[PDB]
């Protein structure tokens, strides 16, 4: 299924994203997922 | 070094000894205050002087808030206009290798070995900076930002491992930098004290006029190079 | 070199680096500070073994 | 259809207790640091 | 469906160097469901200029208003033209510098005084010869990519001759010796 | 007692001007993520915490040193010699050093190319509440400004 | 609230662009007072940015005079804690119409570094809310108290990110790129309901 | 919860055998060097105080034989 | 019209001389320059071709000597 797919996909790291989406409100939240998704991607691959 | 090695008189006590004037010692407090203020950088060093034929060429380095970036060198000849040096390659790296001379003074001289004056200043400036550029132990902190800044808790080098030599880094890209004991030939740095232990004298030998002082108790470092402008391959003759 | 009225003659020897020499003129001072050394516009080539 | 049964309610589960599990380190956080103030003031005083 | 409107709209180039928000009033010609007032309720739309556009992105606005027997309108916003700025003329990730020079001063070690975008005072010497076809390289500054804000373009430094037009024959009959010898 | 904690979490809530960051927010991190996942030695792992924990317009001041190295700029663009008198100023243990007395000679290069002085000796220098003085003895060569 | 909590309320000081050049004594009175130092930013307020700043006051009332005079130069903005931060910040700032406070409330900092309504001397948030909306708008990311835990964030992300998160899982199901995260950045930077599509040339 | 701060009070409580101290008194410790009026950017410096409290004559006598050799000179 | 470019350098450029603009039909003539040339300027000779028009094109030297150039100075900046 997709959904186990989704899980194996991000799981902790969309879940820590949409944590501090949570507890800071910019004015674009859109903007703030995609920003803190491109700083996970460069602190779990280097 | 900054200005405030400048304040302190401390590239004669140093024992180099070729040294600076009042006259570039107040040009350069004022005209670097000025580059501080124009161009935005961090810290502003007066990095040295060239030794010249007609004119005299002073040298000093901007840095941003990474500490590894590459710099924005600035020449100056009368010791107030200060002129931005463009950045190295290495295509302007081997192009100088063919010229064997005197650096002479006025930029716009021309070798017939064509080639540039500016260019054989900023290659040499490039070579200088990657051989012989010196960071002690612990004065940058390699931030996990990605940035490398200036570590303000450093404690300066305690005088057992002055002597080893394991305890200087270079102030280039690579406790994360190259230290000492890998650079070719060995023992190509004139290990040196001042009077007591209040300052720990370096001299390169790759480039003869480069200084390096510390004092091993409080956060005073920095590097002059007052010289010739010549790597000599004549050091392992010397040695 | 900006208040010339009081300045001093610098010499300074390329042939051999650290080498000065000095006015007003009236007296003079000579002075040397550096490695001991010859400047060559050169490498330094090795002697010669004898023939 | 699958994502509004499936990955995204334990998504907001496992938001829910990541900033659970962010406010009680923040809570031991400030009861650290009311024993250390406290300590402070009754040690630098007497 | 209608076409949608494109209007031209002016940028500064610290505008574009600094990535400024924008305030832009629009038309008002989009009927209401109470058939009394042609006024949409969102007056001022909320942008974000990113710092380094090119001269002519187009921002859309799809799907705006949504009013319309079988028509979508939509609203580009974003014609991006460029003020007619004095120092810099820019180019596709890279700035032209036009600077005026005397002929006895263009030969020197040149003095540049470049005040770039950032309030910056540039200091850039000229120490090869000086073409009237000639231009120089000034790397790490100019407006930033748009995907990389934080590495810069190029300066290139044009140069304006202006011949002396009022010699009296003794500096032609040495300059005689100050250029053909 | 609730003042000194309020006090001590705005020390704590404050923000560096090289990183950005607060000390309470990376300290809830560090502690947040000791309690998500437990080591047995966790005084040790306290470097690696915090180092992964840092992984996740505004105009520029100008100084009061902007504004004196602007007017310092004209003094590097009939007088006696100040420079041997400054190096026998200094056996004494008495007067500005070099750098000092060498802006005070700078200004005294300036006042004597703006007037027309016969003698422009340095008289000396008085010490003030909020701003010293610098005395220059003049002698007009005509008698006006 | 609780026991085992504590409350730091927070209150913005803006420093206005007539006095921003006597900045050191007016922040010698706010240290001295007892309001601490969070973070000092020094911002040039732009006219298109002072509007979406007040939209609660400007929105509904005409004044575009203070609009042109936030711009007329530096602002310095400043986050303050201390016990009763609302109260003592009121009291010590007093009201507003410094014509008037010069005669009422003589120690006040509008009697002394003000001149008239438009040319204020200073700004401070009324309520928490918007003290809390003014820092949010003004400061980078930091965090204000109240957390809201619970179902409180979960209906602000269910009610403004979830639906746009469901619309970008949706269409990153089919197909499988891989390494996701840069299709989900790029479906988030193009398909943004608050930010509008953008086409470089 | 009160159950999560006591389940987090004794997990902070809990001392390392390679060590002999634990994370409570090594962060109250480093809140105490903290708590002085230091400047307000201790976000960088917050390791190196923790290397500091967990940290916590013969290199030196060549300067007192220079100083030896050096006293004659006016003497 | 009709009309062509000379390279003209520049120590012929500010210095008041004779230059040879041959027409192509019937082998004249020796015009002397009077004023001193700018980047954009022409001058106009009379005929056919439709009007002869001259455009002068500055050549720059390469290669300096500092007597050379401080005599240029007080040559130019002067």
């Amino acid at each position: 299924m997709d959904t186990a797919y989704l899980k194996n996909c991000f799981g902790t790291g969309l879940t820590q994203a949409l944590a501090e989406v949570a507890r800071v409100r910019p004015s674009d939240p859109i903007e703030y997922l995609a920003h803190w998704l491109y700083h996970y991607r460069s602190i779990t691959v280097a | 070094m900054d200005a405030d090695s400048l304040l302190l008189s401390l590239e004669l006590a140093s024992g180099s000894g070729q040294g600076l004037s009042p006259d570039r010692r107040a040009s350069l407090l004022t005209s670097l205050m000025l580059v501080k203020r124009d161009y935005r950088f961090a810290r502003v060093l007066f990095w040295g002087r060239i030794l010249g034929l007609v004119a005299d060429y002073y040298i000093a380095q901007g840095l941003s808030e990474d500490q590894l970036a590459p710099r924005k060198t600035l020449y100056s000849l009368n010791c107030t206009e200060w002129s931005l040096l463009p950045p190295a390659t290495e295509e302007m790296a081997m192009q100088i290798s063919v010229v064997s001379g005197r650096f002479m003074g006025d930029p716009s001289h021309e070798y017939e070995h064509q080639i540039k004056e500016e260019t054989r200043l900023v290659s040499i400036i490039d070579q200088i900076d990657k051989a012989v550029a010196i960071i002690p132990r612990g004065a940058l902190f390699k931030t996990p930002f990605g940035v490398t800044h200036v570590n303000r808790t450093f404690e300066g080098l305690p005088l057992s491992e002055v002597r080893k030599l394991s305890s200087y880094f270079h102030f280039r890209e690579a406790d994360f930098l190259d230290s000492l004991e890998y650079d070719i030939p060995r023992g190509s740095w004139s290990i040196q004290m001042e009077r007591g232990n209040a300052l720990v004298v370096l001299r390169s030998l790759l480039w003869p006029g480069l200084t390096f002082y510390h004092a091993p108790r409080t956060k005073n470092y920095g590097y002059i190079y007052v010289g010739t402008g010549e790597k000599n391959m004549d050091l392992p003759f010397m040695l | 070199n900006l208040i010339p009225q009081y300045a001093i003659a610098v010499l300074r020897s390329n042939l051999w680096p650290g080498a000065y020499a000095f006015s007003n003129g009236k007296k003079f001072e000579n002075f040397y500070i550096g490695w001991g050394h010859k400047y060559c516009v050169e490498n330094y080539t090795p002697p010669s073994p004898p023939p | 259809r699958d994502i509004e049964v499936g990955f995204l309610p334990w998504l907001m589960n496992e938001v829910e207790k990541s900033m659970e599990h962010s406010m009680v380190g923040r809570t031991v956080l400030d009861m650290l640091i009311r024993d250390v103030v406290e300590r402070r003031i009754n040690d630098y005083e007497h | 469906q209608d076409p949608p409107i494109e209007r031209d709209l002016y940028l500064s180039l610290e505008d574009l160097f600094f990535g400024c928000t924008k305030k832009i009033k629009i038309s008002r010609r989009v009927l209401n469901e109470d058939r009394y007032s042609s006024t949409i309720k969102d007056k001022i739309l909320t942008i974000d200029v990113r710092p380094g556009w090119r001269q002519g992105t187009r921002i859309t606005f799809e799907k705006e208003g949504d009013q319309g027997p079988n028509i979508i309108p939509a609203d580009i916003i974003f014609i991006v033209k460029e003020k007619l700025h004095p120092r810099f003329r820019r180019e596709h990730d890279n700035l032209f510098f036009v600077y005026p020079i005397p002929l006895g001063k263009a030969l020197t070690c040149c003095t540049v005084e470049v005040k770039t975008l950032d309030d910056r005072l540039l200091n850039i010497p000229i120490n090869d010869i000086v073409h009237p076809k000639y231009f120089k390289i000034v790397p790490g500054e100019g407006m930033p990519l748009p995907e990389n804000p934080s590495k810069k373009g190029d300066l290139f430094i044009f140069f304006d001759i202006q011949f002396p037009t009022r010699l009296t024959p003794q500096k032609k009959q040495m300059l005689r010796q100050a250029l053909l010898t | 007692l609730e003042v000194a904690i309020q006090n001590a979490k705005a020390y704590l809530l404050s923000t560096s001007s090289k990183s950005g960051l607060n000390l309470y927010d990376h300290l809830s991190k560090v502690l947040t993520k000791i309690l998500d996942e437990r080591p047995a030695d966790a005084v040790d792992i306290i470097e690696n915490i915090s180092q992964d924990v840092k992984m996740a317009h505004n105009e520029y001041e100008m100084l009061p040193a902007y504004e004196i190295a602007e007017t310092q700029k004209a003094l590097f663009l009939s007088l006696p010699n100040v420079m041997e008198s400054a190096y026998y100023f200094e056996q004494a243990g008495v007067g500005l050093g070099t750098d000092e007395t060498y802006r005070v000679f700078l200004a005294l290069k300036q006042l004597t190319d703006t007037h027309p002085i016969q003698r422009c000796r340095f008289w000396g220098k008085i010490l003030g509440l909020e701003m010293n003085y610098i005395v220059a003895e003049v002698e007009f060569r005509d008698g006006e400004d | 609230m609780p026991l085992p909590q504590i409350y730091v309320e927070k209150t913005l000081a803006l420093i206005k662009p007539d006095v921003v050049d006597k900045e050191e004594e007016i922040q010698d009175i706010i240290l001295g007072s007892g309001f601490t130092i969070i973070q000092r930013r020094k911002l040039h307020l732009s006219p298109e940015h002072c509007s979406n700043f007040y939209v609660e006051q400007y929105g509904k009332m005409f004044f575009p005079n203070l609009t042109a005079y936030m711009s007329s130069g530096p602002l310095v903005a400043m986050i303050l804690a201390r016990h009763k931060a609302i109260s003592y910040w009121k009291e010590l700032m007093g009201p507003s119409n410094s014509l008037v406070a010069k005669e009422t409330h003589p120690d006040s900092l509008r009697a002394i570094y003000g001149t008239d309504e438009l040319r204020n001397a200073l700004h401070g948030s009324n309520d928490f809310a918007a003290s809390e909306r003014e820092i949010r708008f003004m400061f980078p990311a930091v965090i204000i108290e109240p957390i809201p835990i619970g179902q409180a964030a979960k209906d602000y992300i269910n009610l403004y990110v979830a639906p746009t998160l469901l619309q970008g899982l949706t269409e990153l199901c089919k197909e499988k790129p891989p390494d996701p995260y840069l299709w989900l950045a790029d479906w988030l930077m193009k398909n943004n309901p608050n930010k509008p599509k953008l086409c470089h040339f």
